[PDB]
RNA sequence: CCGGCGCGCG
């Protein structure tokens, strides 16, 4: 119906934390595709916000460069694993979550007690492994923000992994129309279509 | 004080004859090799790994064909690398494998045939 | 020392009686030139002429074939050598 | 025998070749005694015997599957004819041949056999330990009813080794396959590659190989194999001869390596009527060729010292034979023109040279582009 | 210096501008 | 012929074949000095093969297409230098030809080269028939066709981007032509160089020395230091 | 201070957001930008060979351990190795910008601030 | 102890200084130069910068100290037919180095003659010649024969000017171990040698099986001998650089004597790993890479690509 | 500002409502087997990648061969 | 930045006639060595010839390097980086696209073996060792130019 | 809070 249309020409879920999408937008007048592409690229790479863990509190740790008896990973590795958890939320503020389990076993991302406004993208993400029945209580801090940043966690809030666009001549030079393609890679916290709309 | 770097022992034809004649509790794996043979290096490393795996549950020995050429020809050796899997039971028959067979193949032969 | 190089592929044409035979510092037979010698290269398209200034070594022979950029003429302490 | 098989077709290019025998990983068959052994345990010294090899192992050959893989890598089409078991190792071998684009339609599976495994019984005859075969491996147990007549019809060259002569079943199957191949117009390529048993005595090996020798149109032997088959001691004495007072020519004063070219009169005992080409290989250094019309030698070279830590001579003879077949299938004038024959044999020389630069026979087989590049780099342009 | 050299390097001329022997906009300011 | 192709700049020999003469007979090595005699046997050089480059491959491709014609089958070094001097004009001609083909055939026919899963007829007449029968205009059909393109095909099609403007000759160049840029396969196989990114180094391999013994344990082993 | 293994040293003078860095034809921004004028005066061509082959290895999931003086096998041995591995990565991953027949090793990249391509192809790598 | 490369190259230095040796002011100007007897024994590239240039040397990869205080390098001997020559690799002292015709070329050349008459570059009596193969006595065949460890870690070194090779060797000794390490995509194959001989990784002293692994220890048991190997965790060097080890094996893995058990700092999988593989462009960008400046992206910062631990000591 | 907004409005618009099973191991007739190689098909994955439309297009391929291929695949 | 001059492997342009000239010098060096072995020339005549024939060849490549750049690749990055006067001179570009020429041993004398390859092609093991003679001089002469 | 020795950077 519309003279100018857009559509998702390919959608692909490579893994639980890597979504792909390609979109088309035609016909565009000459010069419009360049403006749309550059502004959309900069918005996708800089203006889309994400939700991340930013602060985790331990109880029986001298410093983040020490070990715990019965836990295979040191505190530094636990913090690095916590930094890789992909979250999703539409709200702002410093929400807090809880990790409170008893071993032995594997502590995955599904063991986090989240507030109702925050959701887990990948349940299988690894945090630590308990070899013997020890107590482990970790208090987390979660907020939604842009860009990047009790032990502080260097949180990278950008959920779009990469973006690309291409411009092609539509055909005969009646108005030298153009075809715009946009490729978006996300971490699963939002789909490429959601990233396009939010941008 | 210093552990030896190699667990596979080199035997003569007479020593191998005495070993086969005598009572055997674990499988005996006999390797025929020559230092001028290129494939025998990889077989040597594989057999070192196999000897590490089977600490006391198998016996890995090697015979040089430049010292026991006639003995190798008698034992029906047509080339190198060649392995002989000798079962501890005298009633059973030995198995000759020719080529650079995988380590898992050696494990299967030892487990389910000796 | 400046090297005159053949500007075209062709046949060297000059009279060897206007030059004096010598021996180069590299051990080669050559012709010493003390006059305004004219050397003709009969190339594939037309005949070309190369002017050889005096006090120069002419390293080529009459009717010899030469390639382009090939040296045809040359213009021009105490060490101990052990064999 | 009586009729034909399948449907006649124009057939695609390059012409197909068939390799008959056992498919094995590595397993150089030619084994003799060498007088310069390295440390029995430290295999890091054994590379020194790769750049100073025993003469019989200068360009070792292997199973026919090596020749098939090398031939395919050199731009040809090849099919392998043989039997493997139905276990994991047989499937692994067939997968190796398939990834190399070798036709495995001629491969017969045996679900009840263990691939590359032979049953033997150990006996103590006259005070010495010996073994005798109880059940042959599936690679030696291909029956004449298990052949693939389409492959034998399409194949223009039939290739086999003398390892099949150490098995009676494989011998009968080989002779039936040779009959089928000669019926359809193919050429028989005998690549001797004498295994360890066949070096016991000259007369026994001559009697064992005479029939297959006479059934072959193309024969490739090493210098050691040829001299063993004719007379080992005579040529050993001839090499050791030194003039007592003065040389007969200036070249004899240089004490260069001996590259003696056997006369066709010396080759006469081993010649027969259907033999179109005999090639004697002194590694990759010399390629002595003999045809009913002419004879000569192709001068080659080698450099394994250019890469001392990756050089390995295993599979070099397979590459030479594969290059010979590759040029024979596409250049029929080799059998009749001497200059063309030498020019095409330089390709096989280059292929053998490259194959010595990598650890592993299959892993190091060159491609046609690399072989042609090395041939043009080594030789002057007038010898191309 | 490279930027200025590229900026002030003028048109391709002669055989580097046209493939064949020839047997541009006008701006007010 | 000549004197007109030279005037117009059309492909022509540098030297007119009619106005060409041989170079007579030169010295026969019997009336020549020792230093100017051709060697009896050809000498190995390591410079006996001509160096591969981009210019030779592109000139051979353009001679195959008829855009230019060379003196022989293999372009000379003079022709290679001339192509290096004038190479932008031919690429611009190819780009203009591609633009004209896009304008003539239409987007559906032009871009179906990089959409192999599209089996419908892509001519303008077929597009108009589809629009009349279904109400889906050319843009809708174009969007539908690009919905079957793969990511590999899309990335290949990026050579037609208006900002990239990849050479059409290079886009359709085949592997056998491309390999001649560097001369083909290296004589030393690359498999010797290749190592797995996750490989763990085996220190008992053939390229390693024997395991270094503990100095104290080595002293005690040789019975030099008491317990 | 950062440096490569070819005597190419330098001080970090500027840090940009990823949307400001120049980016490739696959849309990925680069991590470092080096001055090309440092090669001719310093005469270290081996860094150009390494960056092109490092890019090829990352796409092909390969590592390369090459002994020095590989031209003892053939002329331009390093060029044949790098160009053929660049083309293999381009063909397998369907990334035609990785190997350009017009100018091997170099590709057109785009200005992250304007989205317009830089006029000349740029040698990129890893 | 900055990195594993510095631990091993320090012990292989040769100095003309010290008691009984010439001082920088004392040093003659004909010394500090390269002598033809150095080939294969002293690296011609590696030297100190400053007043002590040409007075602090460095041993080659294959160099050996003889029984007379002389340096030896191995050469491959080419002999006639009638000679046993059980081992053709003989170490050559500089005194006998001159009187051998040593070639460095290859034998991949053939014309209508025979191979022995092809000419190759060779060394004889401290000069460079071009003689036939039949007149060659020894061949130099090892790839890393003439270089030290520093120069042997430079890929495509034959395309770099030798002046920058000296600078490149020094810079590799100043590399900081990163909090996370990764192997180089392109190398020379000597990284595995450096890792093994530095002692930074854990090397098994006894064959057996892996039974337990964690941050603080690795437990290996073999032939009724159970050992426990501790792992260094965030220790300090003399240069304020962190030392740390992580396991490289899993429980249930069979181990040979001399095989790797764990990876140390600046070591991944048994190789020297002093840097990172990053996407790079070579172009001018608005003067922020003027002269030798480097423009980087924020991804290298918030990704912790070049983050390093530094530990100071206060007494 | 208005032109930019109009350029980014449309993105918010809504609308009204076998790799290792090879041909050789399969018992195929020689005529069908050789045709597949001429068209560069070596693995059963590639055989299933081609629709029946393209199978008939290649030379020396008939309708009978198409039916024979389906029966053998159904039996394995 | 807008033009973004760069530097690739194929931008390092050797003149088309290097292979012709290197083969010519190789043929003359092969002939003289045979006749020197014959006793038709003496050692100094052979020592002079090899040095001067390869110095003339090296110097001719340097002269033709610029007209090759000016006529066939005016916008070549190596040419622009030096012809504009920005960074680098003709001598250093010759080391990259021509040939490194001849070196000298510490005691003044020249080495009777040319470096006939450039840095783009890759020096041989023998040539790289010889080129280290000039590398040592530069660092040593720096320690005396300053003091 | 003084000098020697060793190692480095520009």
């Amino acid at each position: 119906t519309r003279t100018l249309q857009w559509k998702c020409v390919e959608s692909r879920r490579d893994s639980k934390r890597l979504y792909y999408g390609r979109f088309i937008l035609s016909p565009l007048m000459k010069g419009q595709a360049d403006t749309i592409g550059i502004a959309m690229r900069r918005a996708l790479l800089g203006e889309i916000e994400g939700t991340c863990i930013t602060r985790a509190k331990f109880e029986n740790i001298p410093h983040d460069y020490s070990n715990i008896v019965g836990i295979q990973e040191s505190v530094h590795e636990i913090l690095m694993n916590l930094n890789e958890i992909v979250l999703k939320s539409n709200l702002y503020g410093t929400r807090n979550a809880l990790i409170c389990v008893q071993g032995p076993g594997y502590i995955t991302a599904r063991d986090i007690i989240l507030p109702p406004s925050v959701e887990i993208v990948d349940n299988t993400q690894h945090i630590a492994t308990l070899t013997e029945p020890i107590n482990l209580c970790i208090g987390l801090k979660i907020e939604r923000n842009r860009g990047y940043s009790s032990y502080p966690i260097d949180a990278v809030f950008m959920p779009v992994q990469n973006a690309n666009h291409s411009i092609h001549s539509y055909g005969n030079g009646n108005e030298k129309q153009e075809i715009l393609f946009i490729e978006i890679w996300t971490n699963g916290s939002l789909t490429p279509k959601e990233a396009l709309h939010e941008a | 004080f210093v552990r030896e770097d190699y667990l596979v022992r080199k035997l003569s034809a007479q020593e191998l004859q005495d070993l086969v004649k005598g009572e055997r509790k674990v499988p005996l794996i006999v390797d025929f090799y020559a230092t001028w043979c290129g494939p025998c290096i990889l077989m040597a490393q594989e057999l070192e790994m196999l000897a590490v795996e089977y600490e006391s549950n198998a016996m890995i020995v090697k015979v040089d064909t430049d010292d026991e050429y006639e003995f190798a020809r008698d034992m029906q050796v047509r080339g190198l690398p060649t392995l002989f899997f000798i079962s501890p039971d005298p009633s059973k028959d030995a198995i000759r494998t020719e080529g650079l067979i995988p380590l898992q193949m050696m494990r299967d032969i030892i487990d389910n045939d000796m | 020392a400046e090297h005159v190089r053949a500007p075209y592929n062709g046949k060297i044409k000059f009279n060897e009686d206007l030059v004096h035979p010598t021996r180069t510092r590299h051990g080669h037979p050559a012709f010493l030139c003390y006059i305004d010698l004219s050397v003709i290269i009969e190339s594939e398209d037309i005949i070309h002429s190369v002017t050889i200034p005096p006090k120069s070594f002419l390293l080529v022979q009459n009717d010899q074939y030469v390639e382009s950029e090939q040296v045809i003429a040359e213009i021009r302490e105490r060490v101990r050598k052990y064999i | 025998v009586d009729y034909d098989d399948g449907i006649d077709f124009p057939y695609d290019d390059p012409p197909l070749v068939c390799c008959f025998g056992a498919v094995q990983k590595e397993f150089v068959p030619v084994v003799r005694v060498h007088d310069n052994p390295m440390h029995p345990d430290i295999y890091s010294q054994w590379k020194m015997l790769q750049w100073d090899p025993p003469e019989f192992g200068r360009a070792p050959g292997g199973p026919p599957s090596n020749v098939a893989i090398s031939h395919v890598r050199l731009g040809g089409r090849a099919a392998f004819m043989g039997k493997v078991g139905g276990d994991d190792y047989g499937e692994e071998l067939v997968l190796m041949m398939n990834k190399e684009r070798v036709q495995t339609r001629g491969v017969k599976f045996d679900e009840g056999a263990s691939t590359a495994c032979t049953r033997v019984k150990i006996k103590f005859e006259d005070g010495k330990m010996k073994a005798e075969t109880v059940k042959e491996p599936p690679e030696d147990s291909l029956l004449a009813s298990e052949l693939n007549l389409a492959v034998l019809k399409e194949a223009r060259i039939f290739h086999f080794n003398s390892e099949v002569l150490t098995s009676p079943t494989m011998e009968s199957t080989l002779f039936k396959a040779i009959q089928w191949s000669k019926k359809f117009g193919g050429l028989i390529f005998f690549d001797l590659n004498l295994p360890l048993p066949l070096w016991r005595s000259r007369n026994e090996t001559r009697k064992l190989i005479k029939k297959s020798w006479d059934e072959a149109n193309i024969i490739e032997v090493s210098q050691q194999e040829l001299e063993f088959l004719l007379d080992e001691e005579y040529y050993e004495r001839r090499r050791n001869y030194t003039p007592q007072y003065f040389a007969e020519d200036f070249e004899q004063t240089k004490n260069r390596r001996d590259y003696y070219h056997y006369t066709p009169e010396e080759i006469k005992p081993l010649w027969h009527d259907d033999l179109k080409l005999l090639v004697v290989t002194d590694g990759t250094l010399r390629l002595h060729y003999y045809t009913p019309k002419f004879d000569g030698v192709v001068v080659g070279t080698e450099d394994v010292l250019i890469t001392p830590f990756t050089c390995d001579r295993t599979g070099s003879g397979d590459a030479v034979v594969a290059g010979i077949m590759r040029k024979l299938t596409t250049c029929p004038e080799m059998f009749e023109d001497q200059d063309v024959l030498e020019r095409q044999l330089r390709f096989a020389v280059a292929a053998g040279i490259i194959s010595q630069w990598t650890i592993g026979a299959v892993r190091g087989f060159p491609t046609e582009s690399a072989t042609q590049n090395l041939k043009e780099q080594v030789y002057v342009p007038s010898m191309w | 210096l490279i930027g200025l050299y590229v900026l002030t390097s003028g048109t391709r001329r002669g055989i580097c501008a046209n493939r064949y022997n020839p047997c541009e906009p006008f701006f007010c300011n | 012929g000549f004197e007109l192709d030279k005037k117009l700049g059309r492909p022509h020999p540098f030297i007119d074949p009619t106005k060409k003469k041989q170079i007579e007979t030169t010295l026969t090595s019997d009336e020549s000095w020792w230093n100017w005699r051709k060697p009896e046997k050809e000498q190995w050089s390591r410079w006996q093969r001509r160096r591969p480059d981009v210019e030779t491959v592109f000139l051979k491709a353009m001679a195959e297409t008829g855009q230019v014609k060379l003196y022989g089958k293999e372009p000379t070094l003079t022709e290679t230098s001339l192509y290096r001097a004038r190479r932008h004009l031919f690429k611009e001609e190819r780009l203009q030809a591609e633009r004209e083909r896009l304008a003539k055939e239409g987007p559906m026919a032009f871009y179906s080269e990089w959409v192999k899963a599209w089996k419908r007829d892509t001519s303008r007449e077929a597009v108009q028939k589809h629009f009349e029968e279904t109400g889906e205009d050319e843009n809708t059909q174009l969007i539908e066709m690009f919905s079957h393109q793969t990511d590999r095909e899309y990335r290949i099609m990026m050579g037609t981007d208006v900002r990239i403007k990849r050479d059409p000759l290079a886009m359709r160049m085949k592997e056998d032509q491309i390999k001649q840029i560097w001369g083909g396969d290296p004589v030393y196989p690359t498999i010797n160089y290749i190592q797995a990114p996750d490989a763990v180094m085996d220190f008992r391999g053939p390229d390693f020395h024997e395991p270094t013994p503990n100095m104290l344990s080595y002293l005690k082993e040789n019975c030099k230091v008491i317990s | 201070k950062v440096a490569g293994r070819h005597g190419n040293k330098g001080i970090i003078s500027k840090i940009l957001p990823r949307q400001d860095m120049p980016y490739l034809q696959d849309g990925r921004p680069v991590d470092m930008v080096f001055n090309p004028l440092g090669v001719p005066s310093r005469m270290n061509v081996g860094q150009i060979f390494e960056c092109s082959l490092g890019l090829a290895g990352s796409l092909l999931d390969r590592h390369y351990r090459i002994a020095p003086f590989d031209e003892r096998y053939e002329q331009e041995a390093s060029r044949k190795l790098v160009f053929s591995e660049l083309y293999e990565a381009s063909k397998q991953t369907a990334n035609p910008w990785v190997f350009e027949p017009e100018y091997p090793g170099k590709s057109r990249i785009f200005d992250g601030r304007t989205g317009d391509p830089f006029e000349q192809p740029v040698i990129i790598g890893k | 102890r900055t990195n594993p490369l510095t631990q091993i190259v320090h012990g292989r230095k040769l100095s003309y200084l010290g008691p009984g040796g010439l001082t920088g002011r004392t040093a003659n100007f004909r010394i500090r130069d390269i002598h033809p007897s150095h080939y294969g024994r002293i690296c011609p590239i590696d030297t100190s910068e400053g007043i002590n240039v040409g007075l602090i040397g460095s041993l080659s990869i294959h160099a050996r100290i003889g029984d007379w205080g002389s340096l030896e390098s191995p050469f491959y001997e080419l002999v006639e037919k009638s000679k046993k020559a059980q081992i053709r690799m003989l170490f050559l002292s500089p005194s006998q180095d001159e009187y051998y015709m040593i070639a460095a070329g290859n034998s991949l050349a053939l014309n209508r003659g025979i191979q022995e008459e092809q000419v190759v570059p060779a060394r004889y009596r401290q000069e460079f010649l071009t003689i036939a193969w039949e007149e060659v006595h020894l061949r130099s065949i090892f790839p890393f024969q003439y270089f030290s460890i520093g120069a042997s870690l430079i890929p495509f070194i034959e395309h770099n000017d030798a002046n920058r090779a000296l600078m490149s060797s020094n810079m590799q000794r100043q590399a900081v171990p990163l909090s996370r390490s990764e192997k180089c995509i392109v190398g020379t194959g000597l990284e595995r040698q450096v890792a093994l001989d530095s002692g930074v990784p854990a090397i098994a002293e006894h064959e057996g099986k892996i039974l337990y692994t964690d941050t603080e220890k690795i437990i290996l048991s073999g032939n009724e001998n159970t050992l426990s190997i501790p792992l260094i965790m965030y220790q300090r060097s003399n240069k304020n650089t962190c030392m740390h080890q992580k396991p490289q094996v899993r429980r249930g893995k069979c181990i040979k004597k001399g095989q790797i058990l764990a990876d140390g700092a600046a070591t991944v999988g048994g190789e020297l790993a002093l840097g990172k593989n990053v996407l790079v462009a070579y172009m001018p960008w608005e003067g922020y890479n003027f002269e030798d400046a480097v423009l980087i992206s924020e991804c290298l910062v918030y990704g912790d690509i070049y983050t390093s631990f530094h530990i100071r000591k206060y007494e | 500002s208005r032109n930019l907004i109009n350029l980014f409005i449309p993105f918010l618009h809504v609308e009204e409502e076998f790799q290792y099973i090879f041909i050789d191991q399969l018992e195929l007739p020689p005529r069908i087997y050789n045709c597949l190689k001429k068209s560069n098909i070596h693995t059963l994955l590639d055989l299933l990648n081609n629709s029946q439309e393209d199978l008939i297009k290649m030379e020396h391929f008939h309708i009978e061969d198409v039916k024979k291929l389906l029966d053998i695949l159904e039996k394995k | 930045t807008a033009t973004s001059i760069s530097l690739g492997i194929d931008d390092l342009l050797t003149i088309p006639s290097k292979g012709w000239l290197v083969q010519d010098a190789e043929q003359q060096s092969l002939i003289l060595e045979k006749h020197h072995h014959y006793g038709n020339v003496h050692a100094v005549e052979k020592l002079r010839q090899s040095i001067e024939i390869w110095y003339a060849t090296s110097e001719y490549l340097r002269q033709e390097m610029n007209p090759n750049f000016r006529m066939t690749d005016p916008f070549n990055p190596v040419h622009m980086m030096s012809f504009s006067g920005a960074r680098g001179n003709a001598s250093q570009v010759h080391q990259l696209v021509g040939m490194r020429g001849l070196m000298s041993d510490p005691q003044g004398q020249m080495i009777d073996l040319p470096i006939q390859s450039n840095l783009r092609e890759g020096l041989s093991l023998t040539e790289y060792i010889i080129s280290c003679y000039g590398a040592r001089k530069g660092v040593v002469d720096t320690a005396v130019r300053t003091s």
